[PDB]
């Protein structure tokens, strides 16, 4: 209950990935 | 028409001087051309030297052609038609010059013209080029095909636009005439051209698809790499949009693609490998793979090794690994008997490249095969932990990632057996001397932080010690990841971060990097998002820091709005702004307002934030609105006195953003209307209620959107409403006991008193884990009231029936 923010998603997008 | 000797000698002289090895002569030739290019006759001379002066050598003719090309892409609007048409004529007339350098230069000229000044300002480019395919001289047809290929590449909207009157209903059947062609280059061009119009499902091709597919098969046997590559990528694209057409040949196709995936030419193999990626998205994957999967898995696994040259983005390794990832998600545990023998031979191998591929495989299959892998994790995880201190950096980094892929399992086990040593060694690896290890470790630790949450509190000091220490160590690429790790830490541990020692060690280097970055540096995005979480987390304490942060953020919103207006006014002279600066600035202000609450009033009193917000809420970009409604809710809670004057304006916009197509805009609007409700508003209810009821009966997002809608509907409870109680109750019974739930239940009690309904859910929902006493009395008064007003209550599950005697039976 509360607002939705995109911080976490943006961090996952910036996160290191092997493919 | 009118080249004169003095002019020609002068321009040729300039080209020769531009070819001087002397650096100073070059720079002054630069200013001389700088001036000359704005005079169209000069361009007439340049094209003349390119196409007409057979006498002059090739680098001079070509340099003239290329300078001309640059002029035609920074000054083409101001070209008169007489010169343009002279260039156009001379280009199409010289497209097949026997010098390859001249031919290539003419080609760049044609394609750059078509580019800069759209394909209709040249109405007859395509028709002449097409007819030029039929010509005799090889170079002529090669040149024309090359030009068309480039045009199709970047001017692809030739069919969907229909500006030049169906510019593909002629070309495509003409390309397909040249698949048969004797020369490999031309075949390649033909396919590369057609390929541009597959995924668009372009009419001209779609009604010739049988001829296409047949000619592709006729081409399968071709040994010229570019043709194989193009056929492969044809089939891959075709697979995505015209599956039906290739079903009858799928077995032979899978056989072919599986062969090509093993092709010695890396590019062929890569295009082939895309087949598995796109096949895995189609529901018929299992059926089509039944005969070939046993070979497919080892080929992918083997292609996942680093290349020889890679031991020093998209490549065979990455494609193969992605394909394995999706297949793992399709086959789930059915894949494990194929993959475990390979893992057994890979994970312990003495050649680091092979081991590395094994760890990659182990990570890739994690999502699909997680359940099936659980039995093996008590052995593999400690082993991976050991690999974290392998002496090969690429092993350390891939180990970091795979462990992060198993973070959930690690966290669900007793902390001392896996979690503790893993976190310890990840922290060690964050300070690795290798930069790839550093970022891999920080990313993986972030993922672990996210999964563990409160489980990190005991290790908070050591974590901060390391994250802080990384500041002096990390370069630019890695500070971004470091900020993400701090942000997620603050979100994970919440208020536990609010300790004087932690604040003092963490904040100074954050402000330090804050002061280095200019309002135009994109590197603000992670830092501000980090600060937002820290601010929300540090609640009490940030006070000494808010002032510059608040002002700078508001200012960034202001200048973004300004640039956007200016660009809307004069698009041809002022760059549109990057609205992420605005989204991030709003998001930090939201965090600040949530953290400080009421204590932000003084700052808001001195601010136009609400007047900026008014324009943000109406922005075309969803994320801007979503952020502005979030800030609206936070400021409504924190300092309503500054908001109240604006409500009458703000409300009709909230009412117009209750569109479930944009989940997070609708959500933040809904929440806002709930918070504003509590502070208020009869006239605004009709413009919003109907939509909220629609949202609460909608079979989508059975989670956070519905709960907020319910709470808001609950809050709108202090009115004469007139069901919707089924999903409201369903949604709200599952949320934690907090203030919001309280408000919404007060609303449902007031509302039930006015229109009493015959669908007890409320009672099931009423099972509050320790409600405040006045709320309890409201509950048992309504319940008791009904009892005074069974066979139905026989159906209560035991926990319900029993609970509703302890408080209200």
């Amino acid at each position: 209950p509360g607002k939705m923010d995109s911080r976490g998603e943006h961090r996952q997008d910036r996160r290191e990935r092997p493919y | 028409w009118k080249p004169d000797e003095q002019g020609l000698q002068q321009i040729l002289q300039l080209l020769k001087e531009s070819q001087s090895p002397d650096t100073t002569i070059q720079r002054t030739v630069q200013q001389k051309l700088e001036q000359l290019n704005q005079y169209p006759d000069f361009n007439n001379y340049l094209i003349f030297v390119l196409t007409k002066l057979k006498s002059e050598d090739e680098p001079t003719r070509s340099l003239s052609g290329l300078i001309l090309k640059n002029n035609v892409k920074a000054h083409f609007q101001n070209f008169p038609n007489g010169v343009t048409d002279f260039i156009k004529s001379e280009c199409l007339n010289n497209i097949g010059d026997s010098s390859p350098l001249i031919r290539a230069t003419v080609g760049i000229l044609i394609t750059t013209i078509a580019s800069k000044g759209e394909l209709q300002n040249w109405p007859d480019l395509l028709p002449k080029l097409c007819s030029l395919l039929d010509s005799e001289d090889y170079n002529t047809c090669e040149g024309a095909f090359g030009a068309l290929q480039k045009i199709c590449e970047d001017s692809a909207e030739i069919l969907d636009s229909d500006v030049l009157d169906r510019p593909l209903n002629i070309m495509i059947p003409k390309f397909l005439q040249f698949f048969k062609h004797s020369s490999p280059k031309i075949r390649s061009h033909a396919v590369a051209c057609v390929n541009q119009f597959i995924i668009s499902r372009t009419q001209a091709l779609m009604l010739h698809i049988d001829s296409f597919i047949e000619n592709l098969f006729a081409l399968a046997g071709d040994e010229e790499p570019e043709v194989r590559k193009n056929v492969c990528r044809a089939l891959v694209m075709l697979l995505e949009v015209r599956m039906d057409r290739l079903l009858p040949h799928m077995h032979n196709i899978v056989e072919y693609m599986l062969q090509r995936t093993q092709d010695q030419d890396e590019n062929v193999a890569l295009e082939a490998c895309e087949f598995w990626l796109t096949l895995a998205e189609q529901p018929i994957c299992k059926d089509v793979l039944v005969r070939h999967l046993p070979k497919l898995i080892p080929v992918l696994v083997n292609g996942m090794k680093y290349s020889d040259i890679d031991i020093i983005d998209w490549n065979l390794r990455k494609c193969s690994a992605a394909a394995l990832d999706v297949l793992a998600n399709v086959y789930r545990d059915e894949l494990l008997p194929h993959i475990l023998p390979l893992l057994k031979e890979l994970l312990f191998h003495h050649e680091w490249v092979v081991k590395e591929s094994g760890i990659l495989v182990l990570g890739a299959i994690a999502e699909g095969c997680m359940q099936g892998m659980i039995p093996y994790l008590p052995e593999l995880i400690p082993h991976l932990i050991q690999c974290l201190s392998d002496k090969k950096a690429l092993v350390r980094s891939i180990t970091c990632w795979t462990l992060s892929r198993y973070a959930h399992w690690v966290v669900s086990q007793p902390p001392d057996t896996y979690l503790k040593p893993l976190m310890t060694e990840l922290l060690k690896r964050i300070l690795d001397s290798n930069k790839r290890v550093q970022e891999a470790a920080c990313s993986a630790f972030a993922t672990l932080e996210e999964e563990a949450c409160t489980e990190l509190v005991p290790y908070l000091a050591y974590i901060l010690d390391t994250l802080v220490f990384a500041f002096s160590k990390y370069q630019h690429k890695n500070l971004l990841i470091l900020y993400d790790a701090i942000g997620t830490l603050a979100d994970s541990v919440g208020h536990h971060l609010n300790k004087p020692e932690y604040i003092q060690m963490l904040m100074p280097p954050l402000i330090q990097k804050w002061n280095m970055l200019k309002d135009e540096d994109k590197d603000l995005f992670p830092l501000l998002e980090c600060l937002s979480s820290v601010a929300t987390a540090l609640q009490s304490g940030f006070l000494p820091y808010c002032e510059p942060v608040y002002q700078r953020c508001v200012n960034l919103v202001q200048k973004t709005l300004a640039q956007a207006m200016l660009n809307n006014a004069q698009p041809d002279q002022y760059e549109a702004p990057d609205k992420d600066f605005m989204i991030v600035a709003l998001d930090l202000l939201s965090g600040l307002a949530e953290g400080l609450g009421g204590n932000i009033e003084q700052l808001v009193a001195r601010s136009n934030i609400l007047t900026l917000m008014y324009q943000c809420m109406q922005d075309k970009m969803p994320e801007v609105r979503q952020s502005s409604f979030a800030l609206l809710g936070d400021l409504t809670k924190a300092c309503f006195q500054h908001v109240k004057p604006c409500i009458a304006d703000f409300m009709p916009i909230l009412g117009t953003n209750l569109n479930p197509e944009f989940i997070s805009v609708c959500n933040n609007a809904t929440w806002a209307i709930g918070e504003i409700s509590i502070q208020m508003m009869q006239p605004y209810i009709p413009m919003v209620l109907h939509q909220l009821v629609e949202i609460i009966n909608r079979p989508n997002t059975p989670k956070t959107l519905l709960e907020n809608t319910a709470i808001t509907i609950g809050r709108l409870g202090y009115v004469c409403p007139q069901q919707f109680i089924r999903p409201w109750c369903t949604s709200l019974r599952n949320i934690r006991d907090n203030e919001e739930k309280d408000s919404a239940f007060r609303g449902i009690c007031t509302m039930i008193s006015v229109n009493p309904d015959f669908i007890f859910f409320c009672d099931a929902v009423a099972s509050w884990i320790n409600p405040k006493d006045d709320l309890r009395d409201m509950f048992c008064k309504i319940l008791h009231g009904f009892k005074n007003q069974r066979r139905f209550s026989d159906q209560f599950p035991l926990p319900l029936k029993e609970r509703l005697a302890a408080f209200y039976g």
